[PDB]
């Protein structure tokens, strides 16, 4: 099997292609084939997936009370981030200032 | 603590900076690599938190161009007005063929490195390394090029910055295995859109089928990379050839005749036992394919062991599938 | 000089398309045909080099019927042919060479695609003789140039199978390479180990 | 060792006492005889297996008929084995050794 | 391998599922449920995964691996030769 | 210089210097002069032409099989009439037979066993034996199929995979030997690293 | 008289410490941990027992190879000498299987041989690569006197490779690094002639160098010359026992060649009809199942009238190399050809290229340790 049949870089024609197995054919079918046969019909599934959906309102749930601590702590660490990061980027850049006239100072 | 050399931690880059990054995926910049914009964080606890991107666009027309910095400025006070700081902390350029650190790629990560040294650079690989395996790669400059600071020249500092022998397989650091604790919405989503509206999900999971049928993927793959690497294995031979030849076979023509001259003249000079060895541009260690080309040949390994390895999982689906 | 590099130069370079060691037989024609590639507008050939650059992206896609057309129309017979004593001579030589010769750019350019072709059909598509187009066929054989057999009773040529796939000829482009990497590395580390040769060699042969 | 069974017992002389003092002798090259038939024959003629073992009788040959439980055939060879049960061919058919070169390729 | 081993998982809550179809009709009657709804699903994922069965297929689908694995291999003698260039500059 | 003489003075000589080729016992020799021989024909093939040098190019420049049948007839009859060449008659016959077969099994995968008793003048049944005498002196791996009257020729496809095993196999040996010398140099170079000082100590019993 | 001044002080030197390696190793545990502390290399300690494999037997094989009567050599050293040092208890170490390969190597050149057996038992001990190879060396041996060709010459095979991971590197098979290159090399040449339309395995085991010399020495052996039967035979003796020096060569002692006879006229008769075999084989088997054409085109190339062509070809189906039946009412001969096996170098390379991949990416990182 190789693109020597199938023109390889364009069609002409309605697509109308018979089967043919490539490399991760057989596999990432037989992932999502037989995954769609679960989903669509399935009395075992939407059962899982309403408790994955109570595990779901969970995290929500313990999420509204870290949020109301993140609302207070992340707040103070992103007015603080505007001065202390920008603090430390400045000593990186004057510091190029500090390499230079005490230096002189040598010589 | 995992934590990185000397000024900085590891990196983690949240999930809303990777939607921001595949919004412009792998267009404005398809086969010319542009860098799609600077990573903005801050210092978390034993990494640093990437948590908002915004991107840097340029004159993608077929070529790019550098534009004035008016965007830059302008966008970092956009962040900083409703959200933090302009706290650029690395960059991401996606962008152009499975993840590669080209030399242009290392000296701008200079340049920016040393500028400020809380940084990684990223290399954001989608689905077209065939997706595939370290889809982030995060890569932080050796701090001992930051000591060794300007610059490796042809002759001088590339042969002594060689022999000092600084990392070209130097390290990469792990990205995520923990709660980014922006989880929380998202998590929220999930429950909606499977099940009772899995439209949106389905149609993303079944990506996979045509990522297997059609058109030549590893074949590409391999075929790109029977180009790319044989490009770069016939230019370090070549190197490597007239270089060797400087090194040796004219020093063997050279002292033989110095031979002729029987090593020594007492009346007057030797002005030819002199002008015997007058330097060629090589005398050992061309350092840019040492260092930087090196760093390539780690990528090309990594495009190799990653294009093997989704291979080396349908050779085992392939029989054992039809095997029942 | 341009119609001789061209029937030699043609059937080498479809044959060795993949190698990575092209070995140009002539300069001058591989300058002639990269002048008239950099024209971005190709009209008609008035030129006798523009002719013979028209017949050679002929003779590369195997079609012999534009290539004599190129080579054979009035403004080259006044220009060229009716020059010599004896223009029919070489009209009719020259038509066969360019018979002879792109079927065997056919035969390169193709074999990929086909997996068995009868010598009748050669025959009629190339208007050969068929123990002409045997004896072409049997020396490409016989010269490992063309990876087919012969099968004598129904008079097919069946290919075989073992044409190298891009990523096949990447490889062995990049095992050649490789090998020229090791025999200038070889070259380098005697070069090396020479010495520094200086000191080692003036006590074993008096 | 070069199994020239028919010049084997024409060798033989019998004015040799000790060849006879040596007890199970006899039969024993007849049972390495026998042994061999088995490997290299899928059948054998009545007269050839007889003359093989020192010109034998039709009496005498019942024994070496039992022995490895070989039976007469319509015109009128002895059996000694199937035809597929001789040659035993494992020959063409590895390159089934997927498990291994996986499990050191895992990595 | 994230993506393979729920593979197989998919297949394992499959079996779990045309277990409860089939169990419908073993109890006391059901299966309409998979008499033409997912008996034409299924007979649509053996068309497809794997394809239909002679020895042919089994023959060409053990010669593609062997050129894959061949392939594989490839870049593994091409991992090696980027190491060797590599060391030999590096000396 | 005797060459150069024949393809100056004296190429009628061609004849003698090919029927002593042909008829030459060493089948190993023969096949590794003849190539020799096919050159010098070729370039004397203007100015001498006879029954003998013409079967030798139709075989072997021309593949002419048909062509090369016919000369054959046609160098008997030259054969019994030189003085020369006479007593050499049997021996060039059979050993021209034997060079037409050996190089139409190299190009035709598919031989009649009809075809070949017709253009040999002997029975289908000595004709196959015959066959299998040259298979078994060439080496070559073919099959006889006696009940369709075809000999099949075995492709000798050499697998790509043997062609770069034979192109390498002086690589892998030049980088086993380079790695060895690299390895040894190491090794010289690590042993130097030793502090002379540990010899000191076994002076004191 | 340096000669024999040289190969006295072997011989006592190893008499003394003989008497050392039984009193060490099996009880005085104290001398033993002492012993373990000091140097460091136990290298020096493990060497002297199989640099005395090779350097006593030549010392006794020259002894030997004098004295042809009145036998003090080869009692002495085969009840004290050897068995001393191997039957009882081990020293703690690779010299438990140093002592035990000694030993081997030792009944190597004696012709009783049946203990291999029991040598590989009292092989507890981990195969090392160094062990290992030298167990090979002898086992593929053992095997080529066992008339298993198909066996011996896989097992030649893995140790000419060179790449079973060797890197010595501290003289563990010094002056005798190409013995090992021409033994393997020599004894698989052998054992290629009886048997081979099977390997296709003889890619892996000899390069081409040797390939192409040794492949034309097999058909002009078997089908057209004698001339192979010498020139082999005369490199395969000092390869098949191993006698490690011959003495001085005159004719003034005569004392050296006496032994020769019974030692070269013992391998005459292993090569004698086993070559002889070969040649049956040789013909190649055109068509697998023979007609009437067939049967008679091989029995005109067996032997000629009249007298007795069946019993000859009924003779050579029997040996070990033709699996076939007669048929009556037909009058058909139907027999078996079987072929090996294509490719089986590229997954054994899998493993071995990647190990030059490893080895690169190693030693590169101990010069890049070393000048950073």
């Amino acid at each position: 099997y190789a693109t020597r049949e199938d023109a390889p870089i364009g069609p002409h024609l309605q697509s109308m292609p018979s089967e043919q197995i490539r490399n991760q054919l057989t596999a990432m079918s037989s992932v999502l084939a037989k995954a769609l046969e679960v989903i669509k019909p399935a009395h075992i599934l939407q059962e899982k997936e309403e408790q994955h959906q109570l595990a779901v309102t969970a995290y929500l749930k313990n999420s509204r009370k870290e949020h109301q601590r993140i609302l207070a702590r992340r707040q103070t660490i992103e007015e603080r981030k505007e001065r202390l990061e920008s603090l430390n980027i400045q000593r990186e850049k004057e510091e190029l200032e500090q390499r230079e006239a005490e230096l002189q100072k040598v010589r | 603590g995992g934590s990185g050399d000397s000024a900085v931690k590891q990196v983690q880059i949240d999930g809303l900076v990777v939607l921001k990054i595949i919004k412009h995926y792998q267009e404005e910049g398809q086969g010319t690599e542009v860098v799609q914009g600077v990573l903005l964080g801050l210092v978390v606890e034993d990494r640093l938190e990437i948590t908002n991107c915004f991107p840097f666009p340029q004159h993608t027309e077929d070529d790019a161009d550098f534009d004035e910095v008016q965007y830059q400025m302008e966008m970092m006070r956009s962040l900083r007005h409703v959200n933090i700081d302009h706290l650029h902390v690395g960059w991401y350029q996606s962008t152009y063929y499975g993840s590669f650190v080209t030399r242009a790629l290392l000296d701008s990560q200079f340049s920016y490195q040393h500028a400020i040294e809380e940084s990684v650079v990223l290399i954001y690989d989608p689905i077209k390394t065939a997706q595939g395996s370290l889809s982030l790669k995060a890569y932080r400059l050796t701090p001992k090029l930051m000591e060794v600071c300007k610059e490796k020249d042809f002759s001088p500092e590339a042969l002594k910055k060689a022999n000092i022998t600084f990392e070209h397989m130097f390290e990469e650091v792990p990205i995520v295995i923990k709660n980014s604790h922006l989880i929380n919405v998202l998590m929220w989503e999930l429950e909606k859109k499977s099940a009772v509206a899995d439209k949106h999900e389905l149609l993303s999971l079944a990506s996979s089928n045509h990522l297997g049928k059609n058109l030549q993927l590893l074949m590409d793959r391999v075929d790109e990379m029977s180009q790319d690497i044989v490009k770069y294995n016939t230019y370090m031979r070549n190197t490597s050839k007239q270089q060797q030849q400087k090194h040796q076979y004219q020093q063997r023509r050279q002292q033989e005749n110095m031979q002729r001259q029987s090593r020594g003249e007492p009346p007057l000079p030797e002005e030819d036992l002199s002008k015997l060895f007058k330097p060629p541009q090589p005398p050992a260690r061309m350092d840019s394919l040492l260092i930087a080309g090196q760093i390539n040949t780690y990528c090309q390994n990594i495009k190799e062991f990653t294009a093997q390895n989704l291979g080396k999982l349908f050779m085992a689906q392939a029989l054992q599938e039809y095997n029942n | 000089y341009l119609v001789s590099a061209m029937l030699l130069e043609i059937p080498y370079m479809a044959a060795h398309e993949s190698d990575a060691r092209r070995r140009m037989i002539s300069k001058q024609f591989h300058h002639q045909l990269r002048v008239g590639e950099r024209q971005p507008l190709l009209g008609p050939p008035e030129s006798m080099r523009e002719h013979v650059v028209a017949a050679s992206k002929a003779m590369k896609m195997g079609d012999w019927k534009t290539c004599h057309s190129f080579i054979i129309n009035e403004k080259m017979n006044g220009k060229v042919w009716d020059l010599f004593p004896e223009a029919d001579k070489v009209r009719t030589m020259l038509v066969r060479k360019i018979q002879e010769e792109s079927l065997r750019t056919y035969l390169f350019t193709y074999s990929s695609v086909y997996d068995s072709i009868s010598m009748e059909t050669l025959s009629d598509m190339f208007e050969l003789d068929l123990p002409t187009v045997h004896s072409i066929i049997s020396k490409m054989i016989i010269n490992e140039e063309l990876m087919a057999s012969l099968d004598q009773p129904t008079q097919t040529v069946v290919m075989h199978r073992t044409e190298p796939t891009a990523q096949q000829n990447l490889a062995l482009q990049l095992a050649e390479k490789l090998g020229s990497l090791v025999e200038n590395n070889e070259r380098v580390f005697d070069h090396k180990q020479g010495t520094y040769g200086g000191y080692f060699r003036d006590q074993k042969d008096g | 060792e070069t199994c020239h069974f028919q010049a084997f017992w024409q060798a033989l002389d019998e004015n040799m006492d000790l060849l006879e003092g040596i007890t199970g002798f006899e039969d024993s090259v007849r049972k390495f005889i026998c042994h061999v038939v088995g490997i290299t024959y899928q059948h054998i003629d009545r007269w050839l297996l007889a003359e093989m073992l020192g010109d034998l009788t039709d009496s005498q040959l019942k024994m070496w008929m039992s022995k490895y439980g070989w039976s007469a055939d319509e015109s009128g060879q002895i059996f000694i084995c199937s035809q597929e049960e001789s040659i035993k061919p494992k020959n063409i058919v590895e390159k089934i050794d997927f498990d291994s070169v996986s499990s050191i390729m895992a990595s | 391998s994230d993506l393979q081993q729920v593979g197989g998982a998919s297949a394992r809550i499959q079996d779990a599922l045309s277990t409860v179809l089939q169990y419908a009709e073993d109890v006391l009657s059901g299966k309409v449920s998979a008499d033409n709804t997912v008996g034409r699903f299924l007979m649509s994922l053996v068309n497809q995964v794997p394809k239909i069965v002679p020895d042919d297929f089994e023959t060409m689908l053990n010669s593609n691996i062997n050129d894959l694995l061949m392939v594989t291999y490839l870049a593994n003698l091409t991992q090696s030769q980027i190491a060797l260039n590599e060391k030999l500059v590096n000396l | 210089q005797y060459l150069n003489a024949i393809q100056t003075m004296c190429p009628h000589i061609l004849r003698y210097l090919t029927t002593a080729v042909i008829t030459n016992k060493d089948v190993r020799k023969r096949r590794q002069v003849l190539k020799d021989l096919v050159k010098v024909i070729q370039q004397e093939s203007y100015t001498y032409k006879d029954p003998i040098t013409e079967f030798v190019e139709c075989l072997y420049v021309n593949f002419d099989f048909d062509g090369a049948q016919k000369k054959l007839r046609e160098c008997e009859s030259v054969l019994v009439n030189d003085f020369f060449l006479v007593a050499c008659l049997e021996d060039f016959i059979e050993n021209a037979r034997l060079f037409i077969f050996e190089t139409f099994c190299r190009i035709h995968q598919c031989i009649s066993i009809n075809m070949l008793a017709d253009k040999l003048n002997m029975t289908p049944e000595e004709a196959e034996r015959w066959i299998v005498n040259l298979i078994r002196n060439a080496r070559l791996d073919a099959k006889i199929d006696s009940k369709l009257g075809h000999v099949v020729m075995g492709n000798n496809a050499v697998s790509p995979y043997q062609q770069v095993i034979e192109k390498t196999k002086s690589l892998s040996f030049r980088s086993q030997m380079l790695a060895m010398n690299i390895e040894k140099k190491l090794n010289q170079n690590s042993r130097s690293e030793a502090p002379n000082w540990a010899t000191q100590d076994s002076g004191f019993y | 008289q340096w000669l024999w001044d040289i190969i006295d002080e072997f011989i006592y030197q190893f008499q003394s410490f003989s008497q050392y390696r039984c009193k060490t190793a099996k009880k005085s545990e104290e001398e033993i941990d002492f012993l373990r502390s000091n140097p460091k290399i136990w290298n020096v300690h493990s060497v002297l027992n199989v640099l005395h494999s090779l350097v006593d037997k030549s010392n006794i094989n020259r002894q030997l190879e004098v004295y042809t009567s009145g036998g003090d050599p080869e009692s002495v050293a085969g009840e004290y000498g050897r068995h001393s040092l191997y039957k009882m208890l081990g020293y703690f170490s690779l010299v438990g299987l140093l002592r035990l390969h000694s030993l081997l190597g030792d009944y190597y050149q004696a012709i009783k041989v049946l203990e291999n057996i029991e040598l590989n038992k009292k092989s507890m001990y981990s195969r090392v690569p160094e062990c290992q190879v030298t167990t090979y060396y002898y086992v593929g041996f053992a095997y080529l006197m066992m008339r298993r060709y198909q066996d011996a010459i896989r097992v030649f095979a893995n140790i000419l490779l060179y790449i079973q991971r060797t890197k010595s590197m501290f003289q563990r098979t010094t002056y005798k690094y190409e013995m090992i290159n021409k033994q393997n090399e020599q004894m698989h040449a052998l054992l290629a002639i009886a048997l081979t339309m099977y390997p296709m395995r003889i890619d892996e085991s000899i390069h081409l160098q040797l390939r192409e010399k040794y492949g034309d020495k097999m058909l002009r052996m078997q089908k057209g010359d004698p001339q192979v039967y010498e020139e082999l035979f005369s490199y395969s003796c000092p390869k098949f026992l191993s006698p490690v020096v011959p003495n001085y060569d005159s004719v003034h002692p005569n004392y050296h060649k006496e032994p020769f006879l019974q030692q070269l006229k013992v391998f005459s008769d292993e090569v004698q009809q086993q070559a002889q075999l070969s040649t049956i084989r040789s013909f190649l088997k055109l068509y697998t199942t023979m007609p009437v054409a067939k049967l008679a085109g091989f029995l005109d190339l067996t032997e000629q009238e009249f007298r007795i062509q069946l019993l000859v070809f009924k003779h050579k189906m029997k040996n070990l190399v033709w699996t076939s039946g007669i048929s009556a009412l037909d009058g058909e001969f139907q027999s078996a050809s079987e072929v090996d096996f294509y490719i089986d170098k590229d997954m054994i390379h899998i493993a071995d290229t990647k190990v030059a991949r490893r080895y690169g990416d190693f030693f590169i990182r101990q010069i890049h340790k070393f000048e950073e």
